[PDB]
């Protein structure tokens, strides 16, 4: 994975220079929001069962995806749809304090697509699933911590669409 | 060594529950039995010689490679041995089943019985049936004096079997 | 054994313990023996050698025994809370050493791993081997290194080879 | 980065971030200031610690390919100076020597004995310019540049 | 491991010979209470979290062991003596079941003192507490399968001593 | 025996024997008198068995070793054949093939092969005793004698 | 694997034939050819890292590929362009003494291409190395035994385009 | 072949050949002339090598299949001695026992249990066979030969 | 383990010169009797198998050991003693060709016999059977080279006791 | 030795050796003459090729601690040119470089390290060490002794 730095560093050394004073001055916007990334990573890390308990209620509960024959019956596959919930709330919070999408991609959307398409888990469902997610911490931790999330969760879902 | 009522009694303060109802039943179902076990140890004794000699001279009946050239009962060296050891098996029997325990038999007759017979080639097949032949003999003799409730009996010998038996399952 | 003429080279006490260990059930050694029984350490083979300050102890252990182990408390927290409840000093607990599978164009300068490849290929190393190998003795697994970094083989592969 | 640490060691064990990983965190974003500023004297002060740590080493070091009389192989040496000059700028910003390892010291031997040259006489030449760039800062402000200094030697020997 | 069968066929198949009448009396014996042996394994099994929760609140609660510096205190320690008590049972039921004493030779006394003493457990209170789920299991289960459960209780019990 | 099956099984799991286990276990305990009458039965005429199941046996398969005129061999192959009779009868009372395995069955082939004895007469000596117990027992005893003497013949192949 | 004698068996064994005399007589050949062809693979042997390093300033160095950006960038992947590049060379000799190219089909070859497309490495650069490599060996070992490991190289280049 | 095995050993180490390997190369390259001999004797003579050997075998094993009146198990046998003695002719000429190893030795117990050969039978075939094979050899080329015909009986047994 | 070369080689090094004149004698004696421990080799590899029946034969059938309640009674612990048997005729040709007993003690002695102790092996039936394997080599192979394999067996026994 | 690596490789796979590997033991053992010749001749010229060699070394490399005036470095350096020779002696002997690399090429690296030697100014001795050596002998003969010396050199680079 890669961080802000990390990107900053990696863009520069492709060229082989040292940091351009744009390059600074993102790595510096990057240490300011810091407090900010610190103190929504530990509301999110406090409240991601309430998270994942409203996103299901409110995305997935008594669809017929739920019902017998659906991909989430069985406690077996409603466990696992819970637990990729916890994944994509998990990285989505690593990503927003590394400043970074690059973990999404390395350890979340790496392959996640065939994966769904292979089991059978419906895409749609999925991406609905992530918005509510997103609406839902966006209404946890407020507007401006609620969209710096939503961009890594719109991302988590653009890579899933 | 201990006896039945001596490891009872010490097995009351170890554990903690004193006498309490199970041990008093216990040591009243073990004394109901003494006589009996008295009589039978009386019996073994004053008929020794008999039970281990029809004992060895059915097992070579049985196994009758064993006096032939190579066997292991082969000469009176060794013949006399097996009568020897059998007399072993037969009086730690006896003890046992006046003790009422068995640690007359794990102190004194099977510490380093193993050892021992592997060390000389002495065969263990051979040694439970032999062991078993005095059983049956005595529980015979036994029933001839008239003695019926004699399952206690059973318990040394077999006890003894299991002990030196090769574990085949 | 005594009465033999190398009683006084034997030091370890041959009588008392065996009348001890005659009043105990099995003891808590390898079924072949005290000298089966290597030192638990870091890394080399230090078995108790026959010959050499002789003390062995065997005992009967017939084919359906079954050794009664103390756990380490070591692997990851979700291979755990089946076997939680064992402690040994010195285990890395949640340190386990984990790789996941590699899945048209160049990767970036700075891509990170929780242990880089060197690193994690030298603790692949110090687990199977007990402790780092000596400077050339790594080459004739070169290759196999190789298909390691690249994804051809697992880290199961690797340790077998 | 130590932020890429910080992260990887949560998910390790499958977990948010920890008290002690967010203290951590905020500890080091307070430093960007000082760290942005001693990546800027790198960047400012690379000729001349180049240029200066060159003649030192080649005081030092008259034996060498980069003063064999061959000008492209000092102009080699030369930009490979500033290129480890980079990256331990690089590192700073970081505020771990993983760029610098990821950079220029995996496989840092096999390159240089490929390229035949002298792996003491480069680490002559990483001390020289470490103690050319150590004098161009104050204490408590140097002890990570040294530090990756050190570990770039350390790669080498 | 034996059970009553196995161990009759093997003093029989030592000596080569048919099981004699009276090993087939102990065998018809066996059959004859394998009903009730059954029975006893529904009953312990139906039971077994509160018959070891009665034996720790009679035997270990409110005493030094629970207390800071005892061998049950931290709840790891008392979860793991809770563990040690479901094994007791557990493998006292198995040796009913079979009849035969073999399972706890081979499986919970061989290197259990070893163990006991290599981790500070201690042997005395570990005995109480395998006599007071005795008394425990005998007064759910009766006193004729209380006694036979107390049989393969007192094995383990006289193995710790 | 079909108990230590059992209990191994539930130790495997680290549970109290299931209620398929301790239906197994009810089920064996019922049948406990029919197998002591089997056994009793293929103790009794044993010696019947060997001695027709040989005879059919070197009508059928003439060169075997039993059958060379060597009154060693053959006194050795029909005490193999009592053996085996034997260890089925244990099989029969214990509820399952396990004293039949542990003490004839596993090493069986190398065991035979060390003795230079072919596996195939040996299968077909299996075959012809088999065919001569099934014949003193009704169907219902035969159907587990069957089974232990067709595993027998599985395992010498 | 395979080489030359193996492939004439092999070729003969399929049609359940013994040797033709066309068979002995390349195999008399290979022989023949047999005490060059380890001359060769023993000045290989010796010059292995003399050859790599001039492969290397003859065909990598000093362009855009060691450039900041280009695959032999960065430490790491200039070392593992060196370390192909001694596989090739190595294999290379192994497949010259066989005097077959199988094993250059079955340990280089196989999945190549697909790998360093994968990568990005470039594989027109891969090839023309491997020429420099081809004329470096044919300078160092002669005229005669220069094509003959010529001719792998060859192979190696044909395997990659 | 034995080249194919030496540079096998010098991968799995990953090194070019050593002067050990080296060494063999050359001593297995000196005795390619001989090998063509020995090869091309044991062709020539493949016919009479059967012929007698398969005499012989059948003097000394007279209940075995391939004399028991079936003419198509006689052929079987004797084409299967022919392709025996043109597998170590292959061997031979490899310098090996590879392949000898792969045509015939691996699964050769399968096949000829499939088939319900007896493998005893089969080696003193083979023992006959080399019997045959050594008298029209030199002394010093009956080495390998003895050898390969060894390696064949003992994979049979 | 370490062969007659690397012994001389060794005997030499502790004293970090040269090989003397009696090592150079000694290693000249052994490269002289190589051939024969290579037919001695091949001849016991031929009829490894028919070895070990002949040993079995002569030492163990017919005896009160494979007799019921033998230690060589069921087809398990028959097998078990072959291959026993097999282990030591293979690794006394292992050291008749390399003139050394050091593999013998390193990978065959050095605990067998708390091994056999703790089975119930029969140390002495094993050493009979170790001398009728002597007695069987030697007849089939010969007199001199019987007597060089017989040095190996007689160690094995030595060692045994 | 390769008699110890041709054991070990057949009890790696629990079988007897192959006709290709006792080939290759007889091989070896019918070259013994040779190979204690070989090692008798590096024995009788090892201090005048030690002295060359010296003197070769350095006259090319002045700068090393051999020859920076203390005579116990000196005397060290030339033990360790005579220990290597005499490790190559060995390896003649045996036939492998398992001798060399399990006295005095296992831990080189770290040895030298430790001790503050350069591995380069190593490596320039022993090529010279190699020179001398293969002055003072036959091609034929010298073949192991430059495989030996370059074991050498690759182990120290
Ligand atoms: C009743 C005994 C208890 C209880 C239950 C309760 N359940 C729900 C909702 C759901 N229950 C399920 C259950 C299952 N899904 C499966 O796949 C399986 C395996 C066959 C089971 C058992 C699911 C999926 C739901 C979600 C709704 C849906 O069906 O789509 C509720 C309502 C939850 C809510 O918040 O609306 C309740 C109340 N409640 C109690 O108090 C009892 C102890
Ligand atoms: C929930 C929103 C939806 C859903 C999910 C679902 N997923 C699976 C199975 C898998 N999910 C994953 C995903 C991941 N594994 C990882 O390690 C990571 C990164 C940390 C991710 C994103 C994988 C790999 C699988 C397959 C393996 C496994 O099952 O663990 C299931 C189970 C499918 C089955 O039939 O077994 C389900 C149900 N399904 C829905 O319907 C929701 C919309
Ligand atoms: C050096 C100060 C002295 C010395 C050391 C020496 N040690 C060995 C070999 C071994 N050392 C160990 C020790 C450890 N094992 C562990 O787990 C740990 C903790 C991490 C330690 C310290 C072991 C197990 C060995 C065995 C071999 C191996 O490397 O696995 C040797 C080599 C001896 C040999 O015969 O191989 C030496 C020389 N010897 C001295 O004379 C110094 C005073
Ligand atoms: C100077 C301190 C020392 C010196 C160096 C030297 N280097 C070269 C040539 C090259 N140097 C590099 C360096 C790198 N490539 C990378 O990817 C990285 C990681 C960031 C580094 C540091 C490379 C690739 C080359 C090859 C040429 C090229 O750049 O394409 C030379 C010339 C070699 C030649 O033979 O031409 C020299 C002399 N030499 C010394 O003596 C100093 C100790
Ligand atoms: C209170 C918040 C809740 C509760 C508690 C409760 N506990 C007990 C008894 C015990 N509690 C412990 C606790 C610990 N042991 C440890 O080692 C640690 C970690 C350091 C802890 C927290 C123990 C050992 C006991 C056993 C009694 C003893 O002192 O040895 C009780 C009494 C239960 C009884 O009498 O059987 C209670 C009630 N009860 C509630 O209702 C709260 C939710
Ligand atoms: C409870 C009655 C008493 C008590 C027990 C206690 N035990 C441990 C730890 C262990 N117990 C065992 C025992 C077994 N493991 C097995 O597999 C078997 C056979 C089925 C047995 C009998 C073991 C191996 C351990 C070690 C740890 C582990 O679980 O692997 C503890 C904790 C010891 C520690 O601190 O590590 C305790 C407290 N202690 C008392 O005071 C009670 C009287
Ligand atoms: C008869 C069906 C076949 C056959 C028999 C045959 N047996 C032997 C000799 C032995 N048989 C055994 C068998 C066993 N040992 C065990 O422990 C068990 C498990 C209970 C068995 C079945 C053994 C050990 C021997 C060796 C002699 C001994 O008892 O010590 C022979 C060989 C006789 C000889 O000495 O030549 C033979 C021939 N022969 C046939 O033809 C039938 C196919
Ligand atoms: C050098 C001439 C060119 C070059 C090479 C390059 N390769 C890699 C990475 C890999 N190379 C291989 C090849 C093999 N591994 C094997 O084990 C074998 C058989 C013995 C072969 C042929 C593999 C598998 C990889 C991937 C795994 C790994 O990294 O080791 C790199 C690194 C690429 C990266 O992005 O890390 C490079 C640079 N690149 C050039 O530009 C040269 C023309
Ligand atoms: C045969 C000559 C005598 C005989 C042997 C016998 N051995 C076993 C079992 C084992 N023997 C060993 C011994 C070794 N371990 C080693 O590392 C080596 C060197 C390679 C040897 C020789 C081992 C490990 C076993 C395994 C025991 C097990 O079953 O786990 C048996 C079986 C014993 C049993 O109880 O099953 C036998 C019978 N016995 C005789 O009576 C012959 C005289």
């Amino acid at each position: 994975m890669q961080d802000a730095i990390t990107a900053l560093i990696n863009s520069s050394d492709v060229q082989g220079r040292y940091l351009d004073p744009s390059s600074l001055d993102k790595l510096q916007n990057y240490f300011q929001s810091g407090d900010m990334r610190a103190k929504t990573a530990i509301a999110v890390s406090a409240n991601a069962k309430n998270i994942v308990t409203k996103t299901v209620a409110k995305s997935l509960l008594y669809t017929d995806i739920t019902a017998p024959g659906g991909n989430m019956y069985t406690c077996r596959r409603y466990a696992a749809c819970v637990r990729d919930l916890d994944y994509f709330l998990r990285y989505a919070t690593y990503a927003m304090l590394a400043g970074d999408t690059s973990i999404l991609d390395e350890r979340i959307l790496n392959g996640l697509r065939e994966t769904y398409n292979s089991l059978g888990v419906p895409i749609g469902a999925t991406i609905r699933s992530v918005q509510a997610m997103k609406e839902v911490v966006t209404s946890l931790v407020g507007a401006d911590a609620g969209r710096e999330m939503g961009v890594y969760f719109d991302h988590i879902a653009a890579g899933l669409s | 060594m201990q006896d039945k009522l001596t490891s009872v009694a010490k097995n009351c303060d170890l554990t903690g529950s004193s006498l309490n109802r199970e041990v008093v039943e216990t040591l009243k179902e073990f004394l109901a039995d003494g006589e009996k076990r008295v009589q039978v140890a009386g019996v073994i004794g004053s008929n020794a010689a008999e039970i281990v000699k029809t004992a060895v001279s059915l097992l070579f009946q049985e196994y009758p490679e064993l006096v032939s050239p190579g066997g292991n009962a082969y000469t009176t060296r060794r013949y006399n041995m097996y009568v020897r050891d059998m007399n072993y098996f037969l009086r730690y029997c006896s003890y046992a089943i006046v003790a009422g325990d068995a640690s007359v038999l794990d102190e004194r007759l099977l510490a380093g019985l193993r050892d021992t017979f592997n060390s000389l080639g002495i065969p263990l097949g051979p040694t439970a049936r032999s062991i078993q032949l005095m059983k049956n003999i005595v529980k015979e003799k036994l029933v001839t004096a008239g003695m019926t409730n004699i399952t206690f009996v059973d318990e040394p010998f077999d006890y003894v079997v299991r002990e030196i038996s090769e574990t085949e399952i | 054994d005594l009465f033999k003429y190398s009683a006084p080279v034997r030091k370890v006490p041959q009588f008392i313990t065996l009348f001890g260990s005659y009043q105990k059930p099995l003891p808590e050694q390898h079924p072949y023996g005290c000298g089966n029984d290597p030192l638990e350490i870091q890394f080399g083979a230090i078995f108790p050698q026959e010959t050499r300050n002789p003390h062995p102890q065997p005992a009967f252990f017939n084919k359906d025994t079954r050794r009664i182990l103390i756990g380490s408390g070591a692997g990851s927290p979700d291979k755990l809370n089946g076997n939680a409840l064992g402690k040994v000093p010195g285990s890395l607990g949640t340190r386990v050493l984990k790789l996941e599978p590699l899945h048209g164009h160049q990767s970036p300068s700075v891509n990170l791993l929780h242990h880089s490849s060197p690193a994690f290929i030298e603790g692949a190393y110090r687990q199977v081997f007990g402790r780092s190998l000596y400077e050339g003795q790594r080459q004739p697994l070169s290759s196999t290194e190789s298909k390691l970094l690249g994804g051809e083989i697992s880290v199961r592969e690797f340790v077998r080879q | 980065s130590i932020v890429t640490e910080l992260i990887l060691n949560a998910d390790s064990e499958s977990r948010y971030p920890a008290p002690k990983e967010i203290q951590v965190y905020q500890n080091f974003v307070k430093t960007g200031e000082q760290r942005i500023r001693i990546a800027k004297i790198l960047a400012e002060n690379e000729q001349r610690i180049v240029q200066n740590g060159s003649a030192r080493f080649w005081e030092r070091v008259p034996n060498t390919p980069s003063n064999s009389g061959n000008e492209r192989k000092t102009a080699s040496c030369q930009r490979d100076q500033g290129w480890y000059i980079r990256l331990i700028a690089y590192s700073v910003l970081a505020g771990s020597e993983k760029p610098l390892e990821e950079i220029g010291t995996i496989g840092i031997k096999e390159m240089y004995n490929n390229l035949e040259i002298p792996l003491r006489n480069i680490v002559e030449c990483m001390r020289c310019l470490k103690e050319e760039a150590l004098s161009l800062m104050s204490e408590e402000d140097a002890l990570e540049v040294s530090a990756y200094f050190d570990y770039v030697m350390r790669s080498l020997s």
